[PDB]
C-alpha cells in the first residue's frame, strides 16, 4: 500500500492541554528549543525512515 | 482533557479549530497534510511495440 | 538559479503581536481558518504559480 | 514590537525561541525552511550536429 497524490493543505500537530492550563506556555517554550536542537526531525528519523 | 480526564494530551491528535475552541494547542512540532492510501501499481510487461 | 533539494530545517512563518496583547487569540483563530478555508493555499498559487 | 510603536506583524516573519522570549507570535501558516540558492549550471542545449 502506497501514498498517491500530494498533501491537500498546510495543516499539523500540536500538543494540547486543558485551557488555560498551566503546561502550555513551557510546551511552547520548549518546542522552538527542541526546533533549533533538531530533535524534532531526528525523532522522525529514529520513527520513519530507521524503521 | 475537557472532562478533567488527563492533564495533558500527547498523541497524534490534530489541530482543527474546532478543537482548540476548548484545549489549547502548542506551536507545531511539524506539517502535514490529508492524503491518500491505496494498493501500489505493480511492474509488468511492456507493450508489444515496446 | 536552482533550490537544491528540500528544506533543511522546520523554519516558518507566523503572525506576531506585542506580549499579552489581546489580538493573540482572535488573530490566531482568523488565520487557522483560512487555512481550512483554503485561502492561505490559494494566494500562494497566486503568488507563485499564476505569476 | 518591544518597543511598542506598531501593533502587529502580518510579515515574512520567522518564529523563533530568541524572538518569542520578548514578542507571541501565532501559529505558523505553511513550512517554508532553509535551502541553498545556487546559480543554475549554464543550460542544457541540443545540437544540429550533435
Ligand atoms: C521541524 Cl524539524 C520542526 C517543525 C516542523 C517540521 C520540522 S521537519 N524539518 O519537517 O522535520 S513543523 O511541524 O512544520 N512546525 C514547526 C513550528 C515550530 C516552530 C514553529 C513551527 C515552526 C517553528 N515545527
Ligand atoms: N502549503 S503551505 O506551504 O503554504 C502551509 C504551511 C503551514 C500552514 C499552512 C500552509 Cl497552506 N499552517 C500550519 C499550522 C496551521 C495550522 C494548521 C497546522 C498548523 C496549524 N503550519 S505551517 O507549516 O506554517
Amino acid at each position: 500500500t502506497m501514498k498517491v497524490g500530494g498533501n491537500l493543505d498546510s495543516k499539523g500537530y500540536g500538543i494540547a492541554t486543558p485551557k488555560g492550563s498551566s503546561l502550555g506556555t513551557p510546551v511552547n517554550l520548549a518546542v522552538l528549543k527542541l526546533s533549533e536542537q533538531g530533535v524534532l526531525d531526528k525523532l522522525k528519523n529514529k520513527w520513519w525512515y530507521d524503521k | 482533557l475537557v472532562y478533567g480526564k488527563a492533564d495533558i494530551a500527547i498523541a497524534p491528535l490534530t489541530i482543527t479549530l474546532v478543537r482548540e475552541e476548548v484545549i489549547d494547542f502548542s506551536k507545531p512540532f511539524m506539517s502535514l497534510g490529508i492524503s491518500i492510501m491505496i494498493k501500489k501499481p505493480q511492474k509488468s510487461k511492456p507493450g508489444v511495440f515496446s
